[PDB]
C-alpha cells in the first residue's frame, strides 16, 4: 500500500505515524534492514 | 495455485515463472505412506532456526528436519488446488 516519515525516519518529530519501526535484533537473527 | 496429475487446466503451472535456477539453501526429497489416511505436520521456528516434523502412522509426530535461516517466518499460504475431478481438506 502507498503512504510521513519526515524529514527522517530517525529524527522523525512524531515516531507514531511513520511505519519504520525502531526494533532491536534479538538472539540468531540479523539486521532486519 | 498447483495442478493434479489425471486431468488439469490449460496452465497446469503456477508455482514460479523463473528460468535460471535461482541459489537455494535446502532441498530434499522424502518418503511417506501412500495407504494413508491423515498426515500429521509440526512446522516452528526458534532463534533463526526452523524446526519441521512429520509423522503419517499414528497421531503423535516424530522428527523430520530443521535448517538455519537467519530471519524470521511471517506468513503461510495453502496454494489452492485446480483439478477437473475429485474430499480435499487441509
Ligand atoms: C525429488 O523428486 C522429484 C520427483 O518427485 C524430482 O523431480 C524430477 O527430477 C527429475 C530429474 O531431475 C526430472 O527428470 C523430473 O522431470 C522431475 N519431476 C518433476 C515433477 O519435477 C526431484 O529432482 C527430486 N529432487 C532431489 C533433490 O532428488
Ligand atoms: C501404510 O499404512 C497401512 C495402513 O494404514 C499399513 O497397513 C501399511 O503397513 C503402511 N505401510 C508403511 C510402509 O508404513
Amino acid at each position: 500500500k502507498y503512504r510521513s516519515c519526515l524529514p527522517d525516519p530517525i529524527s522523525t518529530y512524531s515516531p507514531n505515524t511513520c511505519p519504520q519501526k525502531k526494533v532491536v535484533v534479538g538472539i540468531g537473527e540479523h539486521c532486519p534492514g | 495455485h498447483t495442478v493434479c496429475k489425471s486431468k488439469g487446466s490449460i496452465r497446469n503451472e503456477s508455482w514460479h515463472i523463473d528460468s535460471s535456477e535461482p541459489l537455494c539453501l535446502f532441498k530434499k526429497n522424502f518418503t511417506y505412506n501412500v495407504s494413508a489416511d491423515w498426515l500429521y505436520f509440526h512446522f516452528y521456528q526458534e532463534r533463526g532456526v526452523f524446526y519441521a516434523y512429520y509423522a503419517d502412522v499414528g497421531m503423535p509426530t516424530t522428527f523430520l528436519f530443521s535448517l538455519y535461516l537467519g530471519t524470521i517466518l511471517s506468513h503461510y499460504y495453502v496454494m489452492p488446488l485446480t483439478c477437473n475431478a475429485i474430499t480435499l481438506e487441509y
